[PDB]
């Protein structure tokens, strides 16, 4: 239903009330993961096929030639195979003193780090900021999200998955 | 032969209506364009409208008129669209982060079910007064008085000087329990008066205990910020109104509807209280025409210039709200609940330059009524072009041909607009637009029903825009109402609502009775007393200004009133005393009774709980004098065939991609009983009412149309 740019607009930050009101209390538009996908598409530097956003800079892809499925930066960086934690093989800024704490809190409202830490998760290229955990000492690297990717495509929208090797 | 008695007035964004009640009922009606930068220009153009249908003069008349009732819509506008005064605000020092906090609420106010909960939707509006223009000063009252922190009046010069610098257009001054102790606020309005004057600059004063003593600091904050913020650009118009009608002769001093359906004296400095003056002009109206015929269950719908006002009237009865809400703000005074969307017959038609979709709106077009009218200025097409293009208006009756409007001109300005940009003709460009309009009015009118909890077959729908009986076909077609009424007043039915309000003086005063369930019979007799002499004091100030006014306490019909709670609560019941007098112990044993009663049925039986005692708040007194009601007609009803004298030709009307000659007919020309098949549009002077090919309309003997589906 939506206007292509009013969509675009939305991806930006920059929509109007009205169309934002509108999108939210009114059933969804069946159409919008597709027109979605395709503006992210063209404002990669990269031509090959996204497959699922992950984030704002993160994405599932198709390499064009092997057809394998990857995480991808959006600068360029494969960080594995798609159904492995990205983070993995990311770089990680672990705030476990108060001094990097009190950074980004002032103190006291700052957490404690022997109860609780900030992770902090970067693409190795680009040094974007694609995650952040609290958890607390010894916890693991959490796998956010395994995603049904071939059920998406072929029960819930009717379309091809794309081709895939491993 | 005449004497002229009662006026009434809806000072319009578009129109300026009057509404003139003689001795015996007998009424006429005048429309005029609104003069909005000095308003008694238009009144006068009006009432000579008028006045002229009875052969008189606005000399003649205004020398016998009693009284008169204004009502308007510029003030709220005004706020509707945040186009008031950069207004300053003095709160105390510490707390000057509320006024934007907006006390969390207001970041859902007036929000249906669904919305409320869809988190995601909620979203604040700009405060009225930015957080560059709030100061604050260091001082500190206690819920009784009590000055913990006395004022350091050195901190109120500074907030003066601080908004004085920022160069701002009045100020507004609100401290925490002022209402109780107004000592300190009235300090500080002192302090800032002081330093304004030093300043050379004209910057106007308002303490929120001046205008709203009540408790709930952002309710009161925001509506005395209206007196600065809105109410002061329309401060001048009701004594420029007022001035020119006393140097013209009258002997009276006129009212004003205001928000709790009563109205007050054009005096007060509480303009705020008449800011709803307008639609709830049209409620009453309603109210009062229901009331002689016996509809008890009424949707009031009405269509200006700029807005589609809508209300119900459940059992014969308007819904007052206490502390409510309007404009997504909260407010301290009690007001008439109703609903609105902004469209009108002049709100602006533009296309989004990305989408290509049609807003109307949200802005109007006003006493210019569009390109249609040459001398307007007016470049932007409006619905009312639109009308013309399509053959829903005469171009040579508006007004009664008092106005040049142009179809040619609608017709070029609604294809370089509308039509071309869309690939589509001038009149499916037009069609398209009132289509919209049609479907958008029906599912708000369907929906503010719903939500009530009410089906639209529970209620009759009387319609009456001025503009609205242009498109009751369209907001009512197939919701199943009971019925469908274009009464033939409708063009000033506001004013009509005006010149039907009751005479009537209130007046209050607050009180601290506490009685346990079981008393003595002495505190029983102190108790009514005290009560009894509060309506006593109030009872002599309803006569005195009914004296000022020319009526002596014969005329004066008295009713007697209470408020009454359980001993620790928040809120209290207004109760009818059914005793004038009170004194003597088992009389304070039947206003607790009445008291209990009233609790049972405004709650639940069980709901009662004695065992906590009782308080007395307040005491009330009323004060009616009888005036003209308007008249409604009772003509006896002849044949469903219209006469012929009433066909005035045909027009070219286009709907869904058809053109056919739809009959015109003289409104007056009609007699009751007559039927009219669609295709007709039925004109007079002043209103244009449209019955579409699939539609049928007969008149009743009471000049009242009645739509059919058909
Ligand atoms: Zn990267």
């Amino acid at each position: 239903a939506y206007t292509r740019s009013k969509i675009v607009d939305l991806v930006d930050g920059k929509i109007d009330p009205d169309t934002l009101h509108q999108m939210l209390s009114t059933p969804k538009d069946p159409e919008r993961f597709v027109t979605y996908v395709e503006i992210l598409q063209e404002r990669m530097p990269w031509d090959d096929k996204i497959i699922l956003p992950l984030g704002p800079k993160l994405f599932i892809v198709q390499q064009k030639v092997s057809k394998k499925w990857t995480v991808r930066c959006e600068c360029g960086h494969d960080f594995c195979d798609w159904k492995d934690n990205w983070k993995l093989s990311a770089r990680v800024h672990v705030r476990d003193t108060p001094q990097k704490m009190e950074e980004i809190y002032p103190r006291l409202m700052a957490p404690t780090p022997s109860w609780q830490v900030i992770r902090e998760y970067f693409c190795p290229e680009c040094g974007t900021l694609h995650d952040v955990e609290a958890p607390t000492p010894w916890y693991p690297v959490i796998h956010d999200f395994s995603p049904d990717i071939e059920g998406f495509y072929q029960e819930w929208l009717g379309l091809p998955v794309p081709e895939r090797a491993d | 032969l005449r004497n002229v008695q009662v006026l009434g007035i809806d000072a319009g964004g578009t129109m300026t209506d009057t509404f003139f009640v003689d001795q015996d009922g007998d009424f006429v009606v005048g429309k005029a364009q609104s003069t909005p930068q000095n308003e008694a220009l238009g009144l006068i153009a009006s009432s000579e409208d008028g006045l002229a249908n009875w052969g008189m003069s606005l000399h003649e008349a205004l020398a016998q008129l009693q009284t008169g009732v204004y009502s308007g819509t510029a003030m709220l506008n005004r706020v509707v669209q945040r186009k008031g005064l950069k207004c300053g605000l003095i709160v105390n020092r510490g707390m000057e982060d509320f006024h934007r906090m907006g006390r969390a609420v207001q970041s859902h106010l007036g929000y249906a079910y669904e919305d409320r909960i869809h988190l995601n939707t909620h979203r604040y509006d700009p405060p009225l007064v930015p957080r560059h223009l709030t100061r604050g000063v260091v001082e500190r009252t206690d819920m009784i008085g009590t000055q913990v922190i006395p004022l350091r009046e050195d901190t109120a010069r500074d907030a003066a000087r601080d908004l004085i610098a920022a160069d701002a257009e009045g100020i507004v001054i609100s401290l925490l329990h002022s209402y109780k102790n107004p000592e300190n606020e009235r300090r500080v309005r002192d302090i800032v008066l002081e330093e304004v004057e030093k300043s050379g600059k004209k910057i106007p004063v308002f303490a929120s205990a001046d205008y709203y003593p009540v408790r709930k600091e952002t309710h009161r904050t925001n509506t005395t910020i209206l007196e600065g913020y809105a109410a002061e650009p329309s401060r001048q118009t009701l004594s420029k109104i007022s001035n020119a009608f006393k140097e013209r002769g009258t002997k009276f001093d006129f009212r004003v509807m205001a928000t709790h359906g009563g109205t007050i004296s054009w005096k007060a400095k509480e303009l705020a209280r008449t800011i709803v003056s307008g639609p709830i002009g049209g409620v009453i109206g309603a109210k009062y025409l229901g009331e002689v015929l016996g509809y008890k269950n009424i949707a009031c719908s009405d269509i200006g210039g700029t807005s589609f006002d809508v209300a119900l009237i459940t059992q014969g009865e308007m819904t007052i709200k206490n502390d409510p809400d309007m404009a997504r703000l909260v407010l301290s005074l009690p007001l008439v609940a109703m609903d609105s969307v902004g469209a009108g017959a002049g709100s602006f038609i533009r296309l989004d330059p990305y989408t290509r979709a049609i807003k109307l709106g949200p802005d109007s077009a006003g006493y210019r009524v569009g390109v249609c009218w040459k001398e307007s200025g007016i470049e932007t097409v409006t619905i009312s072009d639109c009308h013309m293009v399509l053959g829903y208006l005469n171009p040579d009756n508006f007004l009664g041909g008092a106005v040049k409007l142009d179809r040619q001109r609608s017709v070029d300005a609604i294809k370089a607009q509308i039509a071309d940009p869309l690939g589509l003709s001038v009149e499916d460009a037009a069609a398209g637009v009132i289509e919209l309009l049609d479907s958008d009015l029906r599912d708000y009118l369907r929906s503010m029903i719903s939500g009530k909890g009410y089906s639209p077959a529970s209620f009759v729908c009387f319609s009456y825009g001025g503009a609205g009986p242009v498109h009751t076909y369209g907001y009512t077609e197939g919701l199943g109402f009971e019925d469908v009424i274009v009464p033939a007043w409708a063009a000033g039915f506001s004013a009509f609502g005006c010149a039907a309000a009751d005479f009537e003086y209130r007046y209050d005063k607050s009180l601290d009775i506490n009685m346990p369930t079981e008393t003595p019979d002495t505190d029983k007799e102190k108790a009514a007393a005290t009560l009894q002499a509060a309506w006593e004091e109030l009872t002599k100030n309803v006569l005195e200004e009914f004296k000022l006014n020319g009526y002596s306490a014969d005329q004066v019909t008295l009713q007697p009133g209470y408020r009454m709670q359980y001993r620790g609560q928040l809120n209290d019941l207004e109760i009818e005393s059914p005793l004038a007098q009170a004194h003597t112990a088992a009389d304070w044993d039947q206003l607790t009774d009445a008291f209990n009663a009233t609790y049972g049925r405004v709650y639940a039986a069980s709901a009662r709980s004695p065992e906590l005692g009782y308080s007395v708040t307040g005491a009330i007194m009323r004060g009616m004098v009888p005036i003209p009601k308007p008249k409604i007609p009772k003509e006896p009803e002849e044949g469903e065939t219209p006469p012929e004298s009433a066909k005035i030709g045909t027009r070219k009307f286009y709907r869904k991609k058809r053109w056919v000659d739809a009959q015109l007919y003289h409104m007056e020309s009609l007699r009751p009983g007559n039927r009219v098949m669609g295709p007709a549009v039925i004109e007079s002077d002043a209103t244009t009412f449209v019955v579409p090919d699939g539609f049928e309309t007969w008149l009743d003997g009471h000049r009242l149309f009645h739509l059919r589906e058909v």
